[PDB]
């Protein structure tokens, strides 16, 4: 099943997102493209110092509900 | 750079900017669990090459066969152009400058992920203590971690904490287990002229106040909540970051407090709140250091050899004899403890 | 002429026996020679503090009552007196003692609360320590102590323990610091014929396994256990009531203990304690039975053996004896 | 503003009990007849060596989160 | 002058310069012990009327007849002119302007009291030994007795002990053993001066070796022989001066140095080398106070009612109430001791 | 090419047997896994002490045949050597441990190794002299230049310590205090026999006021008779490595003591020290005739713990070191 | 039997009995140096002439000091 | 002067005084014991802070101090 997650803007208020563990990061990516106005080619998805790169699950990284990443 | 030497007095060329990676290395290379792993040809076996969070094998390839030049005798110094190299296609943050203390978790993760015995992880939802006895979560927490997490690494590296935290409006608390593989230890600010390594890690186990963005289920929006941590489990080898860089980022602002710790008999028993655990007595193994200067600065190790006990200064591809009396200094910056009586 | 009523030398007075008190004439000759104690009546410093509404209070009767019976036993006009209306007040709010040392119990805290300066009660959520150092959770502890109990009472006998219980299943160890009004010390078992005071000290603060007057629950193991209970002595109050444990059939055991210079600097864990040094002011004897009392007269320094309504002169060296069973020491 | 209290029984029992720091000894006595069918005419309880009487709170005696009064039979 | 007053709380009025006569009377005055002698009437049968070292009775008649108008009551101060005109009859250097030796008044009480109530009729002379390489309590006994058979009286019984005397010559190093009889201490101030002391700290300088008037006679002659001093036995009542004048003779060079005593639970214990010497715990009962000034200064008294235990304040003829908490001071020149239970 | 000859780690070396020792093996491994005296020899630095005259020595013979044989076992030429050599001068100097009926050997070499080696080469008579009445901390000092004056060597360097000494007559009841050295404790064990203590428990009894025996005659000087006094000891000063005896003679009580850690702070009487922690290094085991023993030490090059029982040397964890074996403890400070 | 005594000058050996007068001693201390015997200190207490040393129970190899007008 | 005083304790659990100088030899101390117990010193052997004391050496050697209790064995 599906879950909330956010991702930090530069400025330091949160968007909220439904993702599941089995989404890819371009589907975020693609999620804040889809409601945010901005392409995946613009950001970079960072969490617990430890940096999300595209290819990879949602699961992959173990990324848990109400986890918040860090968008660059 | 081929002459007759003892096994792991051995140094490693400069190579350019490499932020601390040759301390880096003397440190882990003086971590016996981890050396004697390497040059018994355990790694072949648990090397992983699909791991999704690895690098296909050549961190933990490259590291072993450096390992296996420096322990081999044959070598005064060795330039470590291969693992540099891997290091490099992975993680290219450390040539320009950007937060150079994160490549010994860089390294620790690396050597980690390219050693996972786990072949494909499970997702896990991941679980408060929510009232149950702080046993039963730790296990539980324990368990959760090696399901995905299983490596010599992990075996040891890898502890446990405490973590509670504790929403300002809703004053809800939310208990929960989670695994470590160093300590970040702060310093007492404003900047003191002497502290006791005991001092800083009672700072490190005191509640502060949240960069950190943390969502507060029940009061509906995120929340600058106060955290507070508490040790656990401590590894076999127990690394200690002293946080030097008021702006860590550009190795910036350096904090010259004189730390004092114990090269002998540190015992952790005071912070270990599990009742269970028995005594874990440390004993120092290397150090790594931070000289300031011109741009980042230059960095080299302190290391005991396994072989003779005896205590070394390595300066890049200089390795000279060292006495413990000149290891406490305020160039201190990573602390590698060993438990007393793990080899 | 009246029976009791000559001209003697104040605080030299007897209690006359009506019905059986159980030990409270001794209780109040101990009472009665505690100097803060008495001048703090005898200089009408209880008007302004008498408590009349006090939830756990007698409505002033306690005090009032004691006040005016110490008012009569130092005014010099009495050798012995009837102290017929502090008996009336004791058996109308303590049935029980009708028809043993924790009568003293009794009218310690009666006195506290009925001279409780704190008069509405906040309620107060106690604290465990948390990893905190002993000397917040303690000073934290005091605070809330004088939240809800200020008096005279507290002021000269009221001292606090740090408190350790250690789960048998979970292993986890909880501290308090908890307030106290007197120390009941055990005696060896099994019978020793003598005994040093300070081994009782270190009977008490001995780990100790908590039996069935002391139900606990666990938090972690949310669970209820018999826990392990650990004292030890964090400050000590002005006057020091030290309560010899004889039954548990009654150990006579001799319990040599100082007449002067009682140190128990060694017993307290708090590093800020200064030197705790303490004279023997009052012994209460229990004859297995009968009680009766040695104090020391404020005015004249001397002691003397009070038996119900005889007073006589008594010596240092007659003082310990196996009888020996409530000891009131002051803090030099 | 409730709290959990425990009372041990007779046969060295425990019972659980919700409770605020306002009610009443004889509330509480109430509810210990609500699990135990024991009247309260025949309950005396007991905590800290002290008899709790009826009239006072539970905030009048203190009473913390997680305390265990003693149940006796008249 | 008549008044109805508190027995003891009586001043004595101002009669010139008669160094601490006032002061001294009011520390003998409430020496409990020695009052109740006089106020008893146990004198009159114990005048000593021909005593070659007395003042045929008249110093105690003259004290007994001013300690029983002291403590009738009937006054809130006398002057002691009967007193006065008796002490200058047997000691004229206490007379006026030309006053020497101030200090030597206590002793001359002291030594004078214990005459004219000596019990020994005629004394006999005595040889006296030192020990032989005799042991240490049957030294004390044959010395203690052998006083007992010259001095007997109220003051002995109150005011004398026993300290141990070992004399060393510089050639023969033979040490010579004798058991003296005291009736007060004379405790030296550490040098050079502080501003601090301890009370013990100078009984503790009191029984440390010093070198002198002796003759020895194995080497016979004249030497100057390093004298040691132990405390045997103790009084019921113990009276310590304070050496605060350098130059004694004339109350010149005053040593101001705070010297800090206990008002109550002086033990003494850990100074007596009798180890079958009792309890000998100490409360103080009354000091002497010396202000500095011109002239041979001013003496006043603290003293504790026996009747009441609080403290006063005696100022020639006024009497006022005192704290035990302004006792202690730069002024206190000798301390009057009472052992635990002498009463 | 002979037995015991291969090529080996450095001080992982046996003894072998020969004839029947009482714990002379067991006692050489304890002092040969002492570094500051291991060190010591392995840097030739005895040549230049060596004295071969002092009237209480052995002409030097016992620290000579003990140096050459630490040179074989931590040569790294030896999994075992004969200590032929060394055994000569023991039963030359001491025929009193030879005959098959132990631990005043161990007393006897640390006291022959400091005479073989003692710097001062003709010796003071002194007057030594009690407290009288003297601070503590003056008659200590004292003591210890009366003993530096006759006694100054390696062994005292690395060995011997000071306690306090209370003498009390029972007929006279007078104090005499004398500060008194020692180069090893002898700790009592609870009587009767308890199944466990552990080892402060033993330090003190050690400290514990006591009744002098036969073997201690008292002359009370002021008494002038000789009286049975009762003794007080009290530790002043302790040395950088505390040999421990526990007086099994057998009381088989299982001792606890710390490998590491070992605080003797609350022992020490002299405000002045400061803290006192000890790491084990060695244990000498007794195995009940006359007994065999055997004995645990760390390796001073790479930490870890081996078990030497004669000619075998083999690997051992901590966790097996105590036992109710535990004769002879080695401690150093840290 | 007799008894040897001294009194030391402001700057001398005697041989005397416990029954002796103050004014024999100084009797003697006019045959001593030619001192009239118009004052004799001991232990700090002055010795008056009519008594005998025997009444101050002066002990041999005991020092006096002698002070002149 | 040189001179002291040292004892020995005889096999009857007695003790004999003797006179002695810190340079006397072992066996000058076992003749005065001759002297005094009629005991030959062959057959003697003495024992201070359990050592012998052995022949050819002083009490120097030991340093002996004055009033020390040797023991005697045979
Ligand atoms: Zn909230
Ligand atoms: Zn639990
Ligand atoms: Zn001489
Ligand atoms: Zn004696």
């Amino acid at each position: 099943a599906a879950m909330q997650i956010f991702v930090k803007t530069l400025a330091s208020k949160f968007i909220s997102l439904e993702v599941e563990p089995s989404d890819t990061i371009e589907n975020v990516k693609a999620k804040i493209q889809d409601k945010e106005g901005i392409p995946p080619d613009q950001q970079t998805l960072i969490f617990a110092r430890k940096q999300l790169e595209d290819g990879r699950t949602l699961s992959d990284y173990n990324i848990q509900k109400y986890s918040t990443l860090h968008l660059l | 750079g081929r002459n007759n030497e003892q096994p792991g007095l051995c140094g490693l060329s400069n190579l350019g900017n490499t932020c601390f990676m040759n301390s880096a290395i003397q440190c882990l290379s003086n971590t016996p669990p981890l050396t004697e792993y390497f040059l018994n040809d355990k790694y072949q076996e648990e090397l992983n090459f699909d791991n999704p969070l690895g690098m296909r094998g050549e961190i933990a390839k490259s590291y072993a066969e450096l390992i296996k030049q420096m322990w081999s005798g044959k070598f005064s110094y060795v330039t470590p152009r291969a693992f540099k190299t891997q290091v490099g296609r992975f993680a290219p943050q450390f040539s320009q400058q950007q937060d150079c203390q994160e490549l010994l978790a860089f390294l620790l993760d690396g050597l980690h992920e390219d050693l996972n015995r786990i072949r494909k992880k499970p997702y896990i939802q991941l679980k408060d203590a929510d009232g149950r006895p702080d046993k039963v979560v730790a296990e539980e927490a324990w368990e959760n971690h090696l399901k995905r997490n299983d490596s010599i690494i992990v075996d040891i590296f890898h502890g446990l904490f405490k973590s509670t935290l504790v929403c300002p409006e809703c004053a809800k608390i939310s208990v929960t287990f989670d695994p470590f593989c160093y300590l970040t230890l702060p310093l007492p600010m404003p900047k003191k002229p002497f502290v006791k390594l005991k001092d800083c890690i009672e700072l490190f186990t005191t509640k502060e106040k949240l960069e950190d963005p943390w969502y507060c289920p029940n009061c509906k929006e995120h929340q600058q909540a106060t955290k507070k941590l508490d040790l656990w489990s401590l590894p076999p080898v127990l690394v200690v970051h002293l946080k030097r860089f008021s702006y860590s980022r550009y190795m910036r602002d350096k904090l010259d407090t004189l730390v004092d710790f114990p090269i002998n008999d540190l015992d952790m028993s005071e912070f270990l709140i599990n009742p269970n655990a028995g005594p874990c007595r440390y004993n120092l193994i290397a150090v790594s250091n931070h000289y300031g200067g011109m741009g980042g600065g230059h960095y080299t190790a302190f290391a005991k050899n396994k072989d003779d006990g005896k205590w070394y200064y390595f300066d890049d591809s200089s390795v000279s004899t060292a006495s413990e009396d000149q290891i406490v200094s305020k160039a201190a910056y990573v602390l590698f403890y060993q438990r007393q009586d793990s080899s």
